[PDB]
RNA sequence: GAAAUUGUUGAAAGGGAAGGGCAUUUGAUCAGACA
RNA sequence: AGAACUGGCGAUGCGGGAUGAACCGAACGUAGAGUUAAGGUGCCGGAAUACACGCUCAUCAGACACCACAAAAGGUGUUAG
RNA sequence: GCCCUGAAAAUGGAUGGCGCUCAAGCGUGUUACCUAUACUCUACCGUCAGGGUUGAUAUGAUGCCCUGACGAGUAGGCAGGCGUGGAGGUCAGUGACGAAGCCUAGACCGUAAGGUCGGGUCGAACGGCCUCUAGUGCAGAUCUUGGUGGUAGUAGCAAAUA
RNA sequence: UUUGCUCCACACAAUAUAGAUGGAUACGAAUAAGGCGUCCUUGUGGCGUCGCUGAACCAUAGCAGGCUAGCAACGGUGCACUUGGCGGAAAGGCCUUGGGUGCUUGCUGGCGAAUUGCAAUGUCAUUUUGCGUGGGGAUAAAUCAUUUGUAUACGACUUAGA
C-alpha cells in the first residue's frame, strides 16, 4: 500500500502488534513501530514483571555470554516478541527482519511522518474493559532499561512542536473551508455533487 | 499522465504448502484490495508478469519476465493460486508482481 | 447437538396375531434431523416400556413449526442431567421466540456451566410460562419491566483492513 | 554429590575477565552527582604515583 | 527429415548416482542397490535419492530415438552404412570410434549419397 | 603412466561441519531441429 | 513377568500426533488435474485475528486421545442448581 | 462448574516456540477454508489375463492387433537382462592414415546393470553377433600386499659441570 | 614506486538490486468518551455539528505525454538563485522573503501520431565501483628495524629517536 508504514506503539498489545508486524514483513513490506514504552500487555504489571524474571534466569550456566540474552528497552522486548513469529535463522527470515525497525518514542524523520494504527491488536478495541494491563515503559524500566525519563522529558518536547504545527494545521484547513463554501452553489459544485463529489 | 500502470499489485506470498512439504508447481498470489474469494474470482486467468531485472543483455534489454496465469481462489481471505511458464524463484516470496487485465471480459 | 427442530414423532409395538393394534405412543423430540428424532425416540421408550426398536414400529414421524414464531415468549425448562459424581433434576427459565431456539440454548447452557455434553441430557418438559409473576429466575425477571431501555456502553467496530488512520472510538 | 565440607569460593566474579586493561589510564567511569548551585570547578586530576 | 513422432518425453533425466557415491571416493556413481537393514535409501525414508524402478521406463513409441528422431546405428565401413539404405527416416549411422580417419571420408561420402544422416560426421575430420 | 594424495593457475562458495532430494533464478557450457 | 482373540511393528515408506518402531489417517510403478482423511487455519505455517451462547483472572492460570502424572481434604472467589 | 489452597529437588527451559486474557484459554454449536504416496479422471512403463490374426506377393509367429485388472516389501524363491578372462563359428569386422589403455562438472541411448561418440593422451594389437567355458563383478571381513593422508613443520632433539 | 588525493560537474563504461511503477498524507489525550465549528464569564463552561471506517484526502487528460497559437486570471507549480527564521533524539530536514525562469488540462484554437502490423515488462528505477578529461580545495602518516620496562611466553603493551 505505502512504502513504508510507521505504526504507533501506544494503546497496542505486544504480541498482536508482533503478530500483524510479522506477517506485513513477510510478505514485502517495510515497517516501523515508534513509542514502544507505550505498548501495552494483558495482565497486571505483577504478573508480566514475574514473566519477566524467568527468562530472566535462563543462561548458558557454562557461560552466561553465549547464553540466551535479556534485552531490557521497551523496543527489544517488543523485537523479541517478533523475531519469535519469524523464521529468524533462514535467509527469508533475516530478510524481512531488516524491514523492520522499533524506537521509543518517535525520533526524526517518523516524527513528521504520519504514523498509523492496527485495530486487531488496539487493546482499547481488544481487552474487556475491566481487565487489568500493563505498559511497557513501566515492565522496562522494572527490570533494568535506563531510559524511561529521558524519553518522558523529550516526547513532552516533541509533543510541545506538534501541537504547535497541529494548531497552525487547523488554522489553515479553517480557511480552505471558508474558500471551499463560497464554491458551493456554483455550477461546478453542483455537478460535482451529483458524480458523488 | 503520471500514472501508466495497465495491471494491478501483487504479491509473490509461498508456494503452495503443507506445514512441512511445498510445491514450487504452483504459487500463492496477494492480490491488492482483494479480500475475499469472491472477490478473487475476477481474477482467475488473468495473466501474471513478474518482471526483473539482469546485468546480461539479451534481446537488446537487460529486464526479463516470467509470465504465467492466475488460476483459482485460495482460502477465504482474497489469496489466489497462480502457476507460471517456469517456476517462480522463491528468492520471490515476498517480492511484487504484476496481474494484468486481459483476457478480459467486461 | 446441532440446530434443531422439534418432532412429533409416534410408535407402536409390532403388532401380533393375538394383539393386533397396539397402544401406540408419541413423544416430541429435539434433534437435528428425523434420523436423530426416531433413534431417540427409540431411546426413550426402551426407557418407560417393554419394547426395542427390533419389535416395534414408527408410525409417524412430523415436524412441530413453532406458533408464534415472532412473540417472545417466556420459557421455563425442566431437565434432568448427568454430572461427573452423580445425576441431578434441574429447572431453567430461557426467554427467546421459539421452543426450537429455546433448546438450541439450553444445550449451550448445560454444556457450558456444567460442562454437560448431549448425551447426558434429558428434556422432561419445555413449556410456556403464561402468567409473568410465575417467572422464577431473577436474570429473567430482570427483563419484563416496564419500559425497558439500556444502552450498549463501549463499542467495538470490526476493522476490515488491517491499519487504521485514526484511532478508534468506542462512542455510541 | 556435593562438597563434603563447606568453603567460600575462591576470588571474586565482581572483577571478572581477568585480563589486561584496554589501556594503562583507567577511566573515571562515575563522577560525582552535580550540585549546580557551588562554584565551578574540577571533579577529579591527574597524576603520578 | 525423420519419421514423424509424438514429442519425446524422457521422465527422469537425472542421472540414478549410487547412494553415498559423493561420500567415499572407492564408492562409483554407478548404479548399485542398497540391502542394507537400516538403510534410509532402502527404506525409502523422505529426503533421499530415489532409485530406478520400472515405472520410469519410456514410451514404446519413442524409445531410443534421439533428439531428432533417428534411433543409432553404429557403423563401422560401407558395407554396414549401406544397411540403412531403406531406412534414412529411422536410422542414422554413428561412425565407429576407432574407424581411421582416411575412412571416415569415404562413409560420410556415401552417407551422403545414399541420404543416410551421419551423427559424428566430424570425427578426425582434417580441418 | 589410473587413484588416494600434492603444487601452481583459473572459476566459485563459505556468520558453530560438509555432502544430499524436489524446484526454479542467475552464470557458464552444449545438443537437436529450422529450412 | 506370563496366557486368550484380533489387529499391528518386526519386513513399511507416505499424511497427522513438534519429536518418536507399534497410536490416528492411509499402505507406495512414472506423472497431470481434481477431491479428501487424520489433523489443522493469530504469527512461526498452507488455511476465518470466522460466526454464536456461556464459563474462567490464577503474586507459579490454561491450552486436546495414546502422552509424557497428581490425591484426600478445604475456599464468605465466581457460576449455575 | 471454572478458578484458588492443598502442590518439595537438584546445568537454564519449554501448551513444539512466540505469545495469547469478551483468548490465540475451558464447554458446546454453525459455516468456510488448508493438505497424504489415499479416492475420481487422463497419459506413460511394467506384470497378469482374455480375445484376434500364417493368405500370399517384404522386414521380428518366442511376433503383430484389441481389451481389462493390478504394482509396498526384509529373510527367501524364481525370472529376464548387464559386465569380465578364455573356447568353437561368423562378420572375407577395427587398426601404425593410430589397436588397447588412461583423462574429460563435452554429446547421445537404456528405469538400471551398462552401452555409444567427440576431444586429449597414447603406441600394437582389438571388437560385434550365435554358441562354449569359468580361478567371472567388492566398500566393509581389527580382510591381504602395496601406496597415501590429516595429525604437523607438531611431540620433540633438555641426563653425563664448558 | 611514475601525477597520486579530495568535494562538485558529465562522459563512457561496467556491477549490481529481498523487489519504484500517482502521494509514508505529522497534534495530544480519552474510550463508562472524543473531534470540529462557534459564543462567552476563558471553564471539568454555553450552543451547534460529526462518526457508524482511508470506500478518504490529495493528485490524475496531452509522442512515457510531441510542435505550436490565443484568452481569462495574478492563481497553481517545477527549477536554480536570494531574504530571514526554526529544528541535536539519529537535528542533516522544515518554514519564510524576493526577483528570474519553465509549465499550466482554468477556457478556446492549428499541427503530429498509422506499417511496433490482433498480445509478448516492451526497457522510463537506484546500487556500488572503474577509467580518462577540468571547475574548486588540500599537501599526511602508520608499520619493520632500533629503543625504554610502568609491559611481556610469542604476538601484544608502554617509552624514546632529524
Ligand atoms: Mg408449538
Ligand atoms: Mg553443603
Ligand atoms: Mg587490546
Ligand atoms: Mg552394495
Ligand atoms: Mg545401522
Ligand atoms: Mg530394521
Ligand atoms: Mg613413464
Ligand atoms: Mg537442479
Ligand atoms: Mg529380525
Ligand atoms: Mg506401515
Ligand atoms: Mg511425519
Ligand atoms: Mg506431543
Ligand atoms: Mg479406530
Ligand atoms: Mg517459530
Ligand atoms: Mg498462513
Ligand atoms: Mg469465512
Ligand atoms: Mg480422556
Ligand atoms: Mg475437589
Ligand atoms: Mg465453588
Ligand atoms: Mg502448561
Ligand atoms: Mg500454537
Ligand atoms: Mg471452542
Ligand atoms: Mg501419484
Ligand atoms: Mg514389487
Ligand atoms: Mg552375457
Ligand atoms: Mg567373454
Ligand atoms: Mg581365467
Ligand atoms: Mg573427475
Ligand atoms: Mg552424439
Ligand atoms: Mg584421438
Ligand atoms: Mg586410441
Ligand atoms: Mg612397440
Ligand atoms: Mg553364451
Ligand atoms: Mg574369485
Ligand atoms: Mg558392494
Ligand atoms: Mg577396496
Ligand atoms: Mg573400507
Ligand atoms: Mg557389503
Ligand atoms: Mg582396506
Ligand atoms: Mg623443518
Ligand atoms: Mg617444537
Ligand atoms: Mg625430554
Ligand atoms: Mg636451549
Ligand atoms: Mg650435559
Ligand atoms: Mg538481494
Ligand atoms: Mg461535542
Ligand atoms: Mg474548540
Ligand atoms: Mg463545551
Ligand atoms: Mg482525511
Ligand atoms: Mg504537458
Ligand atoms: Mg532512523
Ligand atoms: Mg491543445
Ligand atoms: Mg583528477
Amino acid at each position: 500500500v505505502e512504502p513504508v508504514v510507521v505504526i504507533d506503539g501506544k494503546g497496542h498489545l505486544v504480541g498482536r502488534l508482533a503478530s500483524v508486524v510479522a506477517k506485513q514483513l513477510l510478505n514485502g513490506q517495510k515497517i516501523v513501530v515508534v513509542r514502544a514504552e507505550e505498548l501495552n500487555i494483558s495482565g497486571e504489571f505483577f504478573r508480566n514483571k514475574l514473566k519477566y524474571h524467568d527468562f530472566l534466569r535462563k543462561a548458558t550456566a557454562f557461560n552466561k555470554t553465549r547464553g540466551p540474552f535479556h534485552f531490557r528497552a521497551p523496543s527489544r522486548i517488543f523485537y523479541k516478541a517478533l523475531r519469535g513469529m519469524v523464521s529468524h535463522k533462514t535467509a527469508r527470515g533475516k530478510a524481512a527482519l531488516e524491514r523492520l525497525k522499533v524506537f521509543e518514542g518517535i525520533p526524526p524523520p517518523y516524527d513528521k511522518k504520519k504514523r498509523v494504527v492496527v485495530p486487531q491488536a488496539l487493546r482499547v478495541l481488544r481487552l474487556k474493559p475491566g481487565r487489568k494491563y500493563t505498559t511497557l515503559g513501566k515492565l522496562s524500566t522494572s527490570v533494568g532499561w535506563k531510559y524511561e525519563d529521558v524519553v518522558a522529558k523529550l516526547e513532552a518536547k516533541r509533543k510541545v512542536s506538534s501541537a504547535e504545527y497541529y494548531a497552525k494545521k487547523r488554522a489553515f484547513t479553517k480557511k480552505v473551508a471558508s474558500a471551499n463554501a463560497t464554491a458551493a452553489e456554483s455550477d461546478v459544485a453542483k455537478q460535482l455533487a451529483a458524480l458523488g463529489y | 499522465a503520471e500514472s501508466h500502470r495497465l495491471y494491478v499489485k501483487g504479491k509473490h506470498l509461498s508456494y503452495q504448502r503443507s506445514k512441512r512439504v511445498n510445491n514450487p508447481n504452483v504459487s500463492l498470489i496477494k492480490i491488492e484490495g482483494v479480500a475475499t474469494p469472491q472477490d478473487a474470482q475476477f481474477y482467475l486467468g488473468k495473466r501474471i508478469a513478474y518482471v526483473y531485472r539482469a546485468s546480461k543483455e539479451v534481446r537488446g534489454s537487460k529486464i526479463r519476465v516470467m509470465w504465467g496465469k492466475v488460476t483459482r481462489t485460495h482460502g477465504n481471505s482474497g489469496v489466489v493460486r497462480a502457476t507460471f511458464r517456469n517456476n517462480l524463484p522463491a528468492k520471490t516470496f515476498g517480492a511484487s508482481v504484476r496481474i494484468f487485465l486481459y483476457p478480459s471480459n467486461i | 447437538m446441532a440446530h434443531f427442530k422439534e418432532y412429533q414423532v409416534i410408535g407402536r409395538r409390532l403388532p401380533t396375531e393375538s394383539v393386533p393394534e397396539p397402544k401406540l405412543f408419541r413423544m416430541r423430540i429435539f434433534a437435528s434431523n428425523e434420523v436423530i428424532a426416531k433413534s431417540r425416540y427409540w431411546y426413550f421408550l426402551q426407557k418407560l416400556h417393554k419394547v426395542k426398536k427390533a419389535s416395534g414400529e414408527i408410525v409417524s414421524i412430523n415436524q412441530i413449526n413453532e406458533a408464534h414464531p415472532t412473540k417472545v415468549k417466556n420459557f421455563g425448562v425442566w431437565v434432568r442431567y448427568d454430572s461427573r459424581s452423580g445425576t441431578h433434576n434441574m429447572y431453567k427459565e430461557i426467554r427467546d421466540v421459539s421452543r426450537v431456539a429455546a433448546v438450541e440454548t439450553l444445550y449451550q447452557d448445560m454444556a457450558a456451566r456444567h460442562r454437560a455434553r448431549f448425551r447426558s441430557i434429558h428434556i422432561l418438559k419445555v413449556a410456556e410460562i403464561e402468567k409473568t409473576a410465575d417467572v422464577k429466575r431473577q436474570y429473567v425477571k430482570q427483563f419484563l419491566t416496564k419500559d425497558l431501555k439500556f444502552p450498549l456502553p463501549h463499542r467495538v467496530q470490526k476493522s476490515t483492513k488491517t491499519f487504521s488512520y485514526k484511532r478508534p472510538s468506542t462512542f455510541y | 554429590s556435593h562438597r563434603k565440607y563447606e568453603a567460600p569460593r575462591h576470588g571474586h566474579l565482581g572483577f571478572l575477565p581477568r585480563k589486561r586493561a584496554a589501556s594503562i589510564r583507567a577511566r573515571v567511569k562515575a563522577f560525582p552527582k552535580d550540585d549546580r548551585s557551588k562554584p565551578v570547578a574540577l571533579t577529579s586530576f591527574l597524576g603520578y604515583k | 527429415a525423420s519419421l514423424p513422432h509424438p514429442k519425446i518425453v524422457k521422465k527422469h533425466t537425472k542421472k540414478f548416482k549410487r547412494h553415498h557415491s559423493d561420500r567415499y571416493h572407492r564408492v562409483a556413481e554407478n548404479w548399485r542397490k542398497q540391502k542394507g537393514i537400516d538403510s534410509v535409501v532402502r527404506r525409502r525414508f523422505r529426503g533421499n535419492i530415489s532409485q530406478p524402478k520400472i515405472g520410469y521406463g519410456s514410451n514404446k513409441k519413442t524409445k531410443f530415438l534421439s533428439p531428432s528422431g533417428h534411433k543409432t546405428f553404429l557403423v563401422a565401413n560401407v558395407k554396414d552404412l549401406e544397411t540403412l539404405t531403406m531406412h534414412t527416416k529411422t536410422y542414422a549411422a554413428e561412425i565407429a570410434h576407432n574407424i581411421s580417419a582416411k575412412n571416415r571420408v569415404v562413409i560420410l561420402a556415401r552417407a551422403k549419397a545414399l541420404g543416410i544422416k551421419v551423427t559424428n560426421p566430424k570425427g578426425r575430420l582434417a580441418l
